[PDB]
């Protein structure tokens, strides 16, 4: 699809 | 796919001939090793390793590959007209920038995952707190 996450993510809870 | 080749690259061999400016002047430096070329790296090493790869789908594309908690983890660096940052909030100018400024700044702030940040580069780390300000610049 469009999103992309093969690397760390960054802060989710601080939007 | 999910799935993934073996390798080692393990080959040393240096048939150059004064190579002009490049990464290698850092301390850190990481061709287009693959995964497992860079885990080896900052698995063998001492806990909290760390360099900087780059990417094949665009040449114009690094990445951050440290060792912690018992795993390799990896960041995708993105760059904007000769720029550089991981993420929407923070941007740098310079990927040297980028690094040697992690070195201060727990990469917990932005990946709350890594609870580190770059403890040793991929040649060798730095003592007596060595660092260079940038005086009116970038």
């Amino acid at each position: 699809g469009e999103d992309d996450g093969d690397y760390e993510s960054p802060n989710e809870e601080e939007e | 796919g999910s799935s993934g080749s073996s390798g080692k690259a393990e080959a040393e061999q240096n048939w150059w001939e004064g190579p002009p400016q490049d990464l290698s002047v850092h301390l850190w430096y990481a061709g287009p090793m693959e995964r497992a070329g860079a885990e080896s790296i900052l698995a063998n090493r001492s806990d909290g390793t760390f360099l900087v790869r780059q990417r094949v789908k665009d040449a114009a594309e690094f990445a951050i590959s440290i060792k912690y908690n018992v795993e390799v983890k990896h960041i995708k660096i993105m760059t904007a007209e000769g720029l550089y940052r991981i993420t929407e909030k923070k941007a740098f100018r310079g990927l040297t920038e980028l690094v040697e400024f992690y070195q201060q700044n727990s990469l917990k702030d932005c990946f709350k995952s890594l609870d580190t940040t770059l403890q040793f580069p991929f040649k060798e780390p730095e003592k007596r707190t060595i660092s260079r300000s940038g005086p009116s610049s970038g």
